[PDB]
């Protein structure tokens, strides 16, 4: 389990999780606030 | 020696038997680290205690709903309380966040620093917010009748009873949720239907649980 | 000692004699801004100045706003007082702002050079007769002389108490002014009116019901 | 040393020291000593209020019939106002209760009269004051305490029996005993209700609804009314 | 030691040197002795002005119901003529009390330094200074002969009672809308239907 | 207004473009049922189109001859005519979050160079230390100007240089 957490701490897995979080956050913001251009 | 969840297999090395409810049940090895196992012990106790309190609420309100007292069913209870009283929903939710976040955060930072909430910084209280063990906070407030400091072997027996009743109430609440999602009825109405026709009214006749 | 969270670890830069002897130390730097001691000196000064001008501002909000609900002092709302006063006034607001920029910039630069060097504004010759009474009082941000006329800072057995009362009332007045701005944008009424509404119906008139502060619910 | 079950063993924290000690503690609620002092005091106070309550209900039904003790608070009348009576009871009971509680939490610290400094109450034990509270004693305290706790436990059971019999039958204790003597086979709790896995039947509540007093409209529910047999 | 609550543990800094020392401080406000000196002097001053206030509210109303320029209630004293507007009287009050108040404060700062008459420099208060307890011309009838341990205690008891009484008069007046001796006359006419709970619920 | 541009709520090609997009959506709508999911999705599309055109007309945008919103990138002209929300507030918001990312990366690099395996902490990310620096990175402009004023933001000339210089 320690080795599995080290594997999850490796670089492409963290890039995948972090870009999934960032893309989902932007997707959620563009859903609930549709089409923002200003402010 | 001790009874394992799966007879024949030895228990894992990180589950020894010192814990209450220690049956060696960790096939995914989620608690190999001792700090993660400590945190999961306390999460198990909190989920279990909320499930026991919730399941007792479900059962008592459903008894009072089948016997003609006018109690709602639990999937309509929150709506009818908010609408029949003078209660706005988001203010009661925010007050819940305040009180539960205060108490919960005291629990969090007593997990982090183990004797630190008994400093006197909360109003004047000392050693009444000191914990006894991991997830066992018995002082004068949380153990007022005082069963954890007399007859220690009987207190170990109560720890075993608490963990077993908590696991039973967690699967019972998962019960009530699944039973409602399948049948669309009150759970003690479902119990009345099973007592009416045991051989014919069940999950193999709901038409949802086995779709064949 | 006392802390903003019991059980949290106090940052190591707020646990030194120079930090523990300051005022209002409760170990609250989670963003780690005061790890640099020069930065902590500058931020001590910025906190003292924001405290004092926030107390003066919030007193100018509350005391006319409390007394305007009683008989005397027909005073407009604090978000209308600039317009009502400049209608009452004699000068345009641009000229009044220019005068206050010069008059504040002089005093501000005095304080600025005192922050840079503590024994600075007492040059013999640099002022007519100000120069003797414009040094510090061995603690920066706490001047003496014409500032503090009544001599309340002379007794040492009261001094940490006066410091800590000042830093608590200042932080609380800063919260009050951020509240004044927030309530003004959310509700549209004055803060005494907001207090009267929360006293008239607490369980229905609050920030969970204004339709602005949390719009997901 | 008689026991609640003859032949069993008492729990290890029960020896026979306190009066009324018959080794009955299945949940183990007295293994702490500091808890057991509080629960001894609470047992004595519950027992004394329940004995006075059963005496009040019995003498009330004997002396003044057609007044139902569950509704004496409703159908009583006085020029004494309800809030005035409640205020007198509030201040005087807050006084007496705080004196007794101070004697509990600090043992023997409120013995002396505050107004008349001559009169001091003698040293005693907690729960058993003595002095002017006990002017006349028949016999010895080593048996009278046992008699007091036995009569008090029996009267606590009697008071909860009065409450349940009043909510299920609607009559007083003497009238309900006359009912059970007029039909012993036909008027029991077994004879009024039963739960079978087919269907369940509970007795109708004989206490109607929210009681209309002088504008307060007191809600009057029955105790655990969905769980009766 | 007569406690406010017998049997309780009293704060250790309270020792009977103050008049009316009954060990009552649950909020521990008197830990610092400097704050305790200030609070003792402030207790004396609030108590003595409250005793004068309760006398000045009782006696005109106690004489208005029996057999005298005005029988006006105590909280309507501002709407009466008094040969002058109230602002000028405010100014006179603030000048004379600026003098007297700062003179008392200089005694409290330096004890034994505000005793002699500034204009007629032969007149003088004696050397029994005791800040808060002046003496001399302030005791013209020759009292204080008693120890004063007793008289000081009677002074602080009547003062605490009149402080509670004035907090009374403000509260009772703001609730009932009326005058306190008429409130006492209603509580004597029917105490059982006229309580605080009766009027509060009659709202 | 600015640069000969009419406001969009005054512009006519803006209204023509709104009407044209509604016309295309209703020509696609008119070949289905009422309670059908394509009709529901197209009515949600038309609702979002009307809401978008109303919000852009409400925000005070400037339209051209084509009916399209034009942005003004000049701090003084934007702050004078009420257009700071389109370039000026977005550029300070971007600089806050971009310096956030850069300062958290720089603090992670400095934290992992002080060990016996900096490349190992670069390949396998120290997640508690990275989350600690990611939460502490909110005071990055204050911390950056303090590290500037101490002379610790910058390395001296112990850098790698070529033969030429
Ligand atoms: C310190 C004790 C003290 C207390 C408890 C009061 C209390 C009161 N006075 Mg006041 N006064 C006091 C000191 C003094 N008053 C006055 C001169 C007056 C006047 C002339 C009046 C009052 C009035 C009042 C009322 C103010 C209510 C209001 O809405 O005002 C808000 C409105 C304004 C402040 C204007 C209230 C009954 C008013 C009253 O009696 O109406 C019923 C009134 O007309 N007072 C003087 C002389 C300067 C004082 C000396 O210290
Ligand atoms: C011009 C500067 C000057 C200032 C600021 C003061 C200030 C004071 N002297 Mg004064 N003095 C000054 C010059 C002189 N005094 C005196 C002789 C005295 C005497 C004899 C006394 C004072 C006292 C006082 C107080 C008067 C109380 C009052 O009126 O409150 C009015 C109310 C207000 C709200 C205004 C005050 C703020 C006040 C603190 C009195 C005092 O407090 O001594 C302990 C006092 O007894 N003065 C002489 C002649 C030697 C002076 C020479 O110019
Ligand atoms: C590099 C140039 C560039 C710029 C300046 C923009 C800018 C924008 N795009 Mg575009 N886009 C780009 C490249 C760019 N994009 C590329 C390369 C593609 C193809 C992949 C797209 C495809 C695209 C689509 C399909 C959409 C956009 C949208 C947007 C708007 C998004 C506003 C937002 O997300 O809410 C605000 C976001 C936040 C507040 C998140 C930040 C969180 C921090 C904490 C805020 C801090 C503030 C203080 C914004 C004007 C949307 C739009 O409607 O345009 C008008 C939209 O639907 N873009
Ligand atoms: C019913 C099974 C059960 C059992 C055997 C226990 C047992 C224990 N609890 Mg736990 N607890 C429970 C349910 C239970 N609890 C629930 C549902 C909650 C959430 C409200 C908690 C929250 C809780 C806290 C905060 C603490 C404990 C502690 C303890 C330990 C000592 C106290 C004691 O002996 O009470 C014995 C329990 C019983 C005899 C159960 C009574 C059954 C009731 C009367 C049923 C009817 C209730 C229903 C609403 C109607 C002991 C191991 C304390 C501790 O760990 O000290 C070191 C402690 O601080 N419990
Ligand atoms: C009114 C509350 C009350 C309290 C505080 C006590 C307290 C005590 N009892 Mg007593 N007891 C009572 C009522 C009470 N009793 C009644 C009514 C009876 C007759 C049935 C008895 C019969 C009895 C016997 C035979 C003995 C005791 C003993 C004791 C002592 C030690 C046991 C213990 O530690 O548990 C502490 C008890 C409590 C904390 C009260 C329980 C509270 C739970 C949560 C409620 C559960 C009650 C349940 C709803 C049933 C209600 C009645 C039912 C018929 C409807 C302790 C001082 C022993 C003793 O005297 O040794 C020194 C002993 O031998 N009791
Ligand atoms: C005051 C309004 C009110 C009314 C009209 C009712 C009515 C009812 N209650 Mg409820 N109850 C109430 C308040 C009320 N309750 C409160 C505040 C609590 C928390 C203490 C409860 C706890 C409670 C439980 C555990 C149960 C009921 C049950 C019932 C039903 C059967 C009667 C009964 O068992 O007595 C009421 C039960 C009591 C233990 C008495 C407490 C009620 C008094 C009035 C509380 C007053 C306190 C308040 C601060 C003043 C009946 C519909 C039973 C039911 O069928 O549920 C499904 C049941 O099992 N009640
Ligand atoms: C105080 C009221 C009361 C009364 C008079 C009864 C009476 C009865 N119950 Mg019931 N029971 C009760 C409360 C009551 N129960 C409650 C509250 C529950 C829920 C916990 C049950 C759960 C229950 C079950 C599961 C069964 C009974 C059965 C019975 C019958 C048992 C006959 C027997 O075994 O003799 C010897 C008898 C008619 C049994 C039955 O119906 O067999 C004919 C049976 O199987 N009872
Ligand atoms: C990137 C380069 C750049 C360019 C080409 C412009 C261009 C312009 N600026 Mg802008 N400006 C800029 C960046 C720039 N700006 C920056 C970074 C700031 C913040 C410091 C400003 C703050 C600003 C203000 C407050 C104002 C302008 C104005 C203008 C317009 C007229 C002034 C001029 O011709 O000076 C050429 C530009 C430069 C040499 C670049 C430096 C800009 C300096 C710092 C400010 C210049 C303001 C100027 C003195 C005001 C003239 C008043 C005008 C009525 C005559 C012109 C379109 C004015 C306007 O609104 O006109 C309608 C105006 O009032 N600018
Ligand atoms: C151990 C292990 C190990 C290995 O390694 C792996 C694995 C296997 C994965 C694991 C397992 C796991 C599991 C089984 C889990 C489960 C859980 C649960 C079910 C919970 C619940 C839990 C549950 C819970 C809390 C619950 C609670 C509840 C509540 C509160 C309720 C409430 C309510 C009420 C009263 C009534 C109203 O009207 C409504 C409501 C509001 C609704
Ligand atoms: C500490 C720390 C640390 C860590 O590390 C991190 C963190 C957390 C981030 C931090 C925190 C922070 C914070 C919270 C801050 C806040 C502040 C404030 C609130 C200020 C205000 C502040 C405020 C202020 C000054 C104010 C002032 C005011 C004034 C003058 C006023 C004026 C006025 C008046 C009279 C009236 C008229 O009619 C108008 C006007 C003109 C309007």
């Amino acid at each position: 389990m320690k080795d599995f957490t080290t594997y999850l701490s490796t670089a492409p897995v963290i890039a995948t999780i972090w870009f999934t979080f960032t893309a989902g956050l932007l997707i959620e913001i563009n859903r609930y606030f549709p089409d923002p251009l200003v402010f | 020696v001790r009874p394992v969840w799966f007879p024949g297999n030895p228990p894992p090395a990180h589950l020894d038997g010192s814990l209450a409810g220690d049956y060696g049940f960790d096939p995914l090895f989620l608690g190999q680290e001792p700090q993660t196992l400590k945190w999961y012990v306390q999460a198990e106790l909190v989920h279990g205690r909320f499930a026991m309190l919730g399941a007792a609420g479900i059962i008592l309100t459903s008894i009072g709903a089948k016997v003609g007292l006018g109690f709602p069913e639990w999937y309509d209870a929150g709506k009818v309380v908010v609408e029949k009283n003078n209660i706005d929903f988001p203010t009661l939710m925010v007050i819940q966040f305040y009180l539960m976040g205060w108490a919960e955060t005291k629990r969090w930072y007593d997990f982090k620093n183990p004797g630190s909430q008994a400093d006197g910084s909360f109003l004047g209280f000392t050693e009444e917010f000191k914990g006894l063990e991991n997830g066992y906070p018995g002082g004068r407030f949380f153990d007022p009748m005082g069963l954890s400091r007399g007859d220690a072997a009987k207190y170990q027996e109560y720890k075993q009873k608490e963990v077993k009743n908590g696991r039973l109430a967690m699967i019972a609440c998962l019960g009530f949720a699944a039973q409602y999602a399948a049948t669309g009825k009150g759970p003690l109405d479902n119990l009345a239907d099973h007592l009416a026709d045991p051989n014919h009214v069940n999950f193999a006749t709901n038409g949802v649980s086995i779709p064949i | 000692r006392q802390s903003w969270l019991p059980g949290s670890q106090i940052p190591a830069h707020l646990d030194t004699p120079a930090a523990q002897a300051l005022a209002g130390n409760f170990g609250f730097d989670p963003l780690g801004l005061g790890k640099d001691p020069v930065a902590l000196r500058w931020y001590q000064q910025a906190e003292l100045i924001h405290c004092r001008t926030a107390m003066a501002g919030v007193a100018g909000i509350l005391i006319p706003g409390l007394l305007t609900k009683a008989g005397a002092l027909n005073v407009p709302e604090w978000y209308d007082a600039g317009k009502v006063a400049i209608e009452n006034s004699f000068a345009p607001w641009g000229s009044l702002l220019a005068v206050q920029l010069f008059l504040c910039g002089f005093v501000e630069a005095k304080r600025w050079q005192d922050i840079r060097k503590p024994g600075s504004q007492g040059e013999p010759g640099s002022f007519l007769g100000f120069e003797a009474s414009l040094k510090g009082t061995s603690e920066l941000g706490y001047p003496g002389g014409p500032f503090d006329p009544l001599g309340l800072s002379k007794e040492a057995d009261k001094w940490a108490d006066w410091k800590l009362k000042e830093v608590k009332n200042g932080r609380l007045a800063m919260l009050a002014f951020l509240g004044f701005v927030a309530q003004k944008y959310a509700t549209g009424a004055g803060p005494v009116d907001n207090l009267a509404a929360h006293l008239k119906d607490p369980w229905h008139v609050n920030y969970a019901t204004n339709g602005v502060s949390l719009p997901f619910l | 040393r008689p026991l609640w079950l003859p032949g069993s063993t008492p729990p290890a924290h029960l020896k026979g020291d306190l009066p009324g000690d018959f080794g009955f503690d299945p949940l183990g609620l007295g293994a702490n000593a500091e808890s057991l002092k509080w629960f001894k005091e609470s047992e004595l106070v519950h027992s004394r209020w329940a004995m006075a309550a059963v005496a009040g209900i019995l003498v009330q039904e004997i002396v003044r019939p057609d007044v139902f003790w569950y509704n004496a608070g409703k159908e009583v009348e006085s020029p004494l106002g309800p809030l005035g009576l409640l205020a007198v009871e509030f201040f005087l009971m807050h006084w007496v209760e705080v004196r007794r509680w101070q004697d509990l939490r600090k043992p023997g610290s409120v013995d002396q009269d505050p107004i008349f400094s001559q009169y001091k109450l003698p040293p005693h034990e907690v729960g058993y004051p003595g002095g002017v509270f006990a002017p006349f004693i028949p016999g010895d305290l080593a048996e009278l305490k046992v008699k007091e706790i036995k009569n008090g436990r029996l009267a606590m059971l009697a008071f909860v029996g009065f409450v349940m019999a009043a909510q299920v039958t609607g009559k007083g204790p003497i009238a309900a005993l006359q009912e059970h003597l007029a039909d012993p086979w036909g008027t029991t709790i077994f004879s009024k209700a039963a739960v079978v896995p087919g269907q369940a039947v509970a007795p109708p509540c004989k206490i109607p609804a929210s009681v209309s007093y002088k504008g307060i409209e007191i809600p009057t529910p029955c105790f655990l009314q969905g769980l009766w047999p | 030691l007569p406690s406010w609550m017998p049997g309780a543990d009293l704060p250790g800094y309270l020792n009977g040197t103050l008049p009316g020392d009954f060990g009552f401080d649950p909020l521990y406000l008197g830990q610092d002795p400097v704050k305790l000196k200030w609070y003792a002097q402030a207790e004396l001053m609030n108590a003595r002005f409250a005793m004068l206030a309760v006398a000045g509210i009782l006696v005109p109303e106690l004489l208005s119901n029996i057999g005298p320029g005005a029988g006006v209630a105590w909280y309507d004293a501002g709407k009466f003529e008094y040969f002058a507007p109230a602002s000028s009287l405010f100014g006179v009050q603030m000048l004379l009390f600026a003098w007297v108040e700062i003179r008392r404060y200089q005694d409290f700062v330096k004890p034994g330094s505000a005793n002699q008459d500034p204009i007629f420099t032969n007149n003088k208060l004696p050397d029994g200074n005791e800040p808060g307890y002046p003496g001399g011309i302030f005791d013209p009838f020759g009292w204080s002969k008693g120890d004063i341990k007793s008289l000081k205690l009677k002074e602080i008891k009547n003062g605490r009672l009149a402080m509670l009484a004035f907090a009374g008069f403000i509260g009772q007046a703001y609730t009932t809308g009326t005058t306190p001796l008429k409130n006492l006359s209603t509580h004597l006419a029917d105490p059982w239907s006229t309580t605080v709970w009766q009027n509060d619920l009659a709202r | 207004d600015i640069a000969g541009l009419t406001p969009c709520s005054e512009s006519k090609a803006y209204a023509k473009l709104e009407k044209k997009e509604l016309k295309t959506l209703e020509k696609r709508l008119k070949q289905y049922e009422a309670d059908s999911a394509p009709a529901v999705a197209l009515k949600a599309t038309m609702e979002r189109t009307k809401a978008r055109f109303a919000n852009y007309a409400k925000a005070g945008l400037l339209c051209g001859n084509d009916g399209l919103p034009h942005l003004i990138a000049d701090p003084g002209l934007a702050l004078k005519y009420g257009h700071a929300g389109e370039v000026f507030i977005p550029t300070f918001g971007f600089l806050y979050v971009a310096g956030y990312i850069g300062y958290v990366g720089r603090q992670y690099l400095i934290a992992v160079k002080g060990e016996a395996k900096p490349t190992d902490k670069e390949i396998i990310i120290d997640v508690p230390l990275a989350t600690k620096l990611a939460w502490q990175g909110a005071g990055w402009p204050l911390a950056a100007v303090q590290e500037l004023q101490r002379g610790t933001l910058l390395e001296k000339e112990e850098n790698i240089t070529v033969s030429p210089r």
